[PDB]
């Protein structure tokens, strides 16, 4: 997984 | 994995306070890397990361005023956060996040950064000597105050930290002038005070002033 | 999303178990994992890394430590308790913006009792030269944390000249030490005799500890 802006996905 | 964080440790208000986290063990190019703080009081904020690609991730309520930069040839990555005000006074912690754990599994040892109008001023060291009335069975009590100083934080050790069992390191108190005043004690035989030598080590680092203080009885 | 830790602190006696509870106002659930983490935290220490994704315990944390939920509603487990375990503990969950820690729960060890042993120190001749004089009294490994310290100088109560502070409970034995601070200017206190400190606490009668200028 990896984050953007706060969120994994 | 180490993590050490630098900066100023008293910064006016209304001005921009400046962090540097260097990292050791391992690469900045991958995970994400963090600045965490926390207000007197205990309650802890996180601030925001810059993961390894540069792209940095700020808490809404600081995203105003907060930048977080890197730099891959050194291994280091700096907070920026601006306009300050006694608010902004805290403990601040850098921290390394893996898709391992998903959590900040490695910190640095925090830096105290203190908001104030303020003068940076060094303590005064005096003993607290061992006597007949800081002793009880076959123990003595004695220790070091550290008086009159700003801002936080103090450190104490005790014969360079070869002495730790029975130390007491207490919470600094506010004095109406301003300055704060620390104690340190430890707990040692009292047959001990004719031969054995107990030094206490007061460290402040904002004054960039280290006093060795050598306490002997009455 | 809130996180709201509960309870705020938390007295356990050695060897029972302590749960603390952290609730968010929305799943912090993704991609078949928990986004809750647990950290512990000691004064002058970082926070450390207890239970990552709700129920995986880190390495080298001892499986007395133990965490389960899902969604909005996560505990964590010490059971049995030791003394190392007395500390701040918070929850944190990075599922979503935006990444927030728990308020924190206090954890207290109860023990016996333990009376404290008084110490009271004169300013030393370096601090008089000053023209300032601290008088320093301490209560030494005592247990509960409450304890009241009042200063007499020849038996008068001192009011708006003193200060102090309390130690953590310590890692080991589970009690508190205390540290209280008299100030006086060097020319009053040469005007006074019998410096007291008088102490009640409830693993004691009140105890006053004393010296006597210029005496032994």
């Amino acid at each position: 997984l990896i984050n953007t802006n706060g969120s994994w996905h | 994995v180490q993590l050490l964080e630098s900066g100023p440790s008293l910064v006016k208000p209304s001005q921009t306070l400046s962090l540097t986290c260097s990292v050791t063990g391992d690469s900045i190019t991958s995970g994400y890397w963090n600045w965490i703080r926390k207000f007197p009081g205990n309650k802890l904020e996180y601030m925001g990361y810059i993961s390894y690609s540069g792209s940095t991730y700020y808490n809404p309520s600081l995203k105003s005023r907060i930048s977080i930069t890197r730099d891959t040839s050194k291994n280091q990555y700096y907070l920026q956060l601006n306009s300050v005000t006694t608010e902004d006074t805290a403990t601040y912690y850098c921290a390394r996040i893996t898709t391992a754990y998903y959590a900040m599994d490695y910190w640095g040892q925090g830096t105290s950064v203190t908001v104030s109008s303020a003068s940076t001023k060094g303590p005064s060291v005096f003993p607290l000597a061992p006597s007949s009335k800081s002793t009880s069975g076959g123990t003595a009590a004695l220790g070091c105050l550290v008086k009159d100083y700003f801002p936080e934080p103090v450190t104490v050790s005790w014969n360079s930290g070869a002495l730790t069992s029975g130390v007491h390191t207490f919470p600094a108190v506010l004095q109406s002038s301003g300055l704060y005043s620390l104690s340190s004690v430890v707990t040692v035989p009292s047959s001990s005070l004719g031969t054995q030598t107990y030094i206490c080590n007061v460290n402040h680092k904002p004054s960039n002033t280290k006093v060795d203080k050598k306490v002997e009885p009455k | 999303l809130v996180l709201t830790q509960s309870p705020a602190s938390l007295a356990v006696s050695l060897g029972q178990r302590a749960t603390i509870s952290c609730r968010a106002s929305e799943s912090v659930d993704s991609y078949g994992n928990s986004f809750m983490h647990w950290y512990q935290q000691k004064p002058g220490q970082p926070p450390k890394l207890l239970i990552y994704l709700a129920s995986n315990l880190e390495s080298g944390v001892p499986a007395r430590f133990s965490g389960s939920g899902s969604r909005t509603d996560f505990t964590l487990t010490i059971d049995p308790v030791e003394a190392d375990d007395a500390a701040t503990y918070y929850c944190q969950q990075n599922n979503e913006d935006p990444w927030t820690f728990g308020g924190g729960t206090k954890l207290e060890i109860k023990r016996a009792d333990a009376a404290p042993t008084v110490s009271i120190f004169p300013p030393s001749s370096e601090q008089l030269t000053s023209g300032t004089a601290s008088v320093v009294c301490l209560l030494n490994n005592f247990y509960p944390r409450e304890a009241k310290v009042q200063w007499k100088v020849d038996n008068a109560l001192q009011s708006g000249n003193s200060q102090e502070s309390v130690t953590e409970q310590d890692s080991k034995d589970s009690t508190y030490s205390l540290s209280s601070t008299l100030t006086l200017s060097k020319a009053d206190y040469e005007k006074h005799k019998v410096y007291a400190c008088e102490v009640t606490h409830q693993g004691l009668s009140p105890v006053t500890k004393s010296f006597n200028r210029g005496e032994c």
